[PDB]
């Protein structure tokens, strides 16, 4: 087990940050690597030999440690380096597994405070000629991530039955933008009129709605 | 030739 | 120089499916490879490495479940019996040098092609691709022809074991009806290529 910096970290650019690892039996030699990761990509190796830059790394990285405590440093953080950070080391085949990853640490960019603006979309006519029915809500370009969705159905809070995607931190911005999409089946649907979605927020100073009434 | 994993040392 | 692995697919639970990684650039004699993977939204795993003699060696975990071997060009990983926990992205490489990864789904559904609904209209609109098995979607806009303000989310594996997504784009109102908005949707495990046209209603 090699354990490492609670997800996430949060830095604004220009500052910097730090990551540890630490390792429950010491790592062999000194033979201990860096890796990044972003989402859909494959990992990239920052260090090797627990201190030593690999070629095309920004300076901006460095490393250090021995035994049983090692530490990635990213000064000068910069939007680029959004991503999650992986230690991994040797050991003594025979004792343990050879080599091992640790649980990764995501980092995340801090940035000035923005609203998201919220879009609900209801379900296709194309949709409810089939069997089913999903309204959408939209809450495009904030930050921080934390942000309360509420779905109401004529007023009766929605719980367990919507889901949400959100997206990886925007390379220019650093914003997030998030999708919630609560299914119903078409006649549950017919049922109801007053279709919303309700949207808590730092950026905002009171709650936004969005919301829509059945053919209209 | 011993054997190694060849991640943590420069591989290349 | 680089590495490519392939032959990640949908099979069925203890199916015994093997994985390839192609080296291009450099020597098997003279390097090793390893074999890493990741369960989406978790972090790495390693696997396993066959060292340049042909000595293999396992994760504890490993064990059993996995099988390295290597020919001239190329290095395989057979899955021995696998179970729904093995679905994620597998990586093969050493060092700097990593593949883009194949994709390993292990489950008891039929491959399904998706329907692709449009979330009709600064402005939003945009395509619920929804109901479809296994990974991956493509999406994009008017051909790649819009990039901007374009926002394709993540998928979601519904309460059905089926995967939806929406892809998302934020466009201004003047345009809306001049310009035409059409989302392109690839789901390669079933061929089924769409393209949908978006516009307001009514």
């Amino acid at each position: 087990v090699l354990t490492q910096t609670t997800s996430p970290v949060s830095a604004a650019v220009g500052s910097t940050v730090t990551i540890s690892c630490q390792s429950s039996q010491s790592v062999r030699t000194n033979k201990l690597a860096w890796f990044q990761q972003k989402p859909g990509q494959p990992p990239k190796r920052l260090i090797y030999s627990a201190s030593t830059l690999d070629f095309g790394v920004p300076s901006r990285f460095s490393a250090s440690g021995s035994g049983t405590q090692f530490t990635l440093t990213i000064s000068d953080v910069q939007c680029d380096d959004a991503a999650t950070y992986y230690c991994l080391g040797y050991f003594d085949c025979s004792i343990a597994d050879c080599v091992a990853f640790g649980g990764g640490t995501e980092v995340v960019v801090k940035r000035t405070v923005a609203a998201p603006s919220v879009f609900i979309f209801p379900p296709s006519d194309e949709q409810l000629k089939s069997g089913t029915a999903s309204v959408v809500c939209l809450l495009n370009n904030f930050y921080p991530r934390e942000a309360k969705v509420q779905w109401k159905v004529d007023n009766a809070l929605q719980s367990g039955n919507s889901q949400e995607s959100v997206t990886e931190q925007d390379s220019k911005d650093s914003t997030y933008s998030l999708s919630s999409t609560l299914t119903l089946s078409k006649a549950d649907y017919e049922k109801h009129k007053v279709y919303a979605c309700e949207v808590t927020h730092q950026g905002l100073s009171s709650p936004v709605t969005k919301s829509f009434n059945r053919g209209e | 030739m011993v054997d190694s994993p060849q991640l943590a040392t420069l591989a290349d | 120089q680089s590495v490519e692995e392939s032959g990640g697919r949908l099979v069925t639970p203890g199916t015994p499916l093997t994985l390839t990684c192609t080296v291009s650039g450099f020597s098997l004699s003279s390097n090793a490879i390893n074999w890493v993977r990741q369960a989406p939204g978790k972090g790495l795993e390693w696997i396993g490495y066959i060292a340049v003699s042909g000595n293999t060696y396992y994760a504890s975990w490993a064990k059993g479940r996995f099988t390295i071997s290597k020919a001239s060009t190329t290095v395989d990983l057979k899955m021995t019996s696998p179970t729904a926990e093995d679905t994620g992205t597998y990586f093969c490489g050493k060092s700097n040098i990593w593949g883009p990864g194949t994709l390993v789904t292990v489950s008891l559904a039929s491959t399904k092609g998706p329907s692709v609904f449009p979330l009709a209209p600064t402005a939003a609109l945009g395509c619920l691709v929804k109901d479809y098995f296994p990974e991956p979607v493509t999406v994009s806009w008017n051909s790649g022809a819009l990039t901007s303000g374009v926002h394709t989310f993540p998928a979601v594996l519904q309460s059905s074991g089926l995967y939806s997504l929406s892809s998302v784009v934020t466009v201004p109102s003047s345009s809306l009806g001049t310009q035409t908005y059409i989302c392109n949707v690839n789901h390669k495990p079933s061929n089924t290529k769409v393209d949908k046209k978006v516009e307001p209603k009514s």
